[PDB]
């Protein structure tokens, strides 16, 4: 009876579609995300900070700390098993 | 994917206005020869009677 | 949406993002964990699909 007009009705149509739900999701997931590894806090300073940078960081993550623990028992020979039970 | 979906109708909506415009006249501008149709059919019967 | 593409290309902390930063970016990530424990849904699926359970032998 006349010229129908569904070419321009997306101003209220862009709310119910599924991609819009993902659209409003990931845009919030993007703006505050740190750009290039910023704010990594690589300078750890808490009590034994030196340990935090050699083995406690996790780059090595090997049996050295338990080796250090074992050597501590060895150095305590005349303190726990000798001169005492 | 939503870049493409938005870019599908970046140029369409304003170009549909002249589309919506002209389509209105091209549909509803058929009345002048509709009256000419009234006189064209008037001519045929005028020819018909005299041929008769 | 074009700025979103420029946003994502140079803001990808896929190796240095903080989960507490994910708490900051969405309180829903924070919100969805508390009522998980209270309502009793202690078990959490949806992990073995991406990472193997890493079972020792």
């Amino acid at each position: 009876v006349s010229t129908l007009i569904p070419p321009k009705v997306v101003s209220s149509k862009n709310i119910g579609s599924a991609p819009n739900a993902k659209r409003i999701a990931n845009v919030v997931h993007f703006y505050k995300s740190l750009p290039q590894g910023p704010a990594p806090a690589i300078k750890a300073n808490t009590r034994l900070a030196r340990y935090k940078a050699k083995y406690f960081d996790g780059d090595n993550a090997s049996g050295k700390p338990l080796w250090h623990f074992a050597l501590g028992i060895i150095a305590f020979g005349y303190s726990m098993e000798y001169y005492f039970h | 994917d939503r870049i493409d979906s938005v870019s599908q109708l970046q140029n369409v909506a304003e170009t549909t206005k002249v589309l919506f415009d002209v389509s209105k006249e091209t549909v509803e501008l058929e009345s002048e020869a509709f009256e000419l149709k009234q006189k064209v059919e008037l001519a045929h019967e005028a020819k018909a009677v005299l041929d008769s | 949406l074009q700025s979103t593409l420029d946003n994502i290309q140079s803001a990808r902390p896929f190796d240095e993002l903080t989960v507490d930063d994910l708490t900051k970016i969405k309180p829903e990530i924070d919100a969805k964990v508390e009522e998980m424990v209270k309502k009793g849904k202690w078990d959490v699926p949806g992990y073995k699909d991406r990472f193997g359970n890493l079972n020792v032998m």
